[PDB]
């Protein structure tokens, strides 16, 4: 007969290593107060 | 049973290209516009005593 290497079972000799690549991350401008809020913060503005 | 064949390694990133050059980087001005000026004017006081 003649058969593939498909038709035989297969058995590993290799040790797995599943390393994955670390995914680009996007940091996106973020403030607790705007400068502007702090400006208005107060009650009474002198300039205005 | 047969051993797996060689398995296909994977490739090394071809690495970011980087162009060099020579920047500057700008913001919003919030600095008021600043001049010299002169005041000429007069104190008038009128007391009544
Ligand atoms: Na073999």
């Amino acid at each position: 007969h003649q058969l593939s290497r498909a038709d035989v079972t297969t058995v590993s000799t290799f040790i797995d290593l599943n390393i994955t690549m670390l995914e680009d991350h996007e940091f996106v401008p973020l403030e607790v107060y705007t400068r502007h809020e702090i400006k208005d913060s107060g009650l009474l503005d002198y300039t205005e | 049973v047969q051993f797996e064949q060689p398995r296909r390694c994977p490739t090394r990133p071809e690495g970011q290209n980087y162009t060099e050059g020579i920047a500057v980087v700008f913001k919003e001005n919030i600095a008021p516009y600043k001049f010299k000026a002169t005041m000429y004017y007069k104190d008038v006081t009128v007391s009544q005593v």
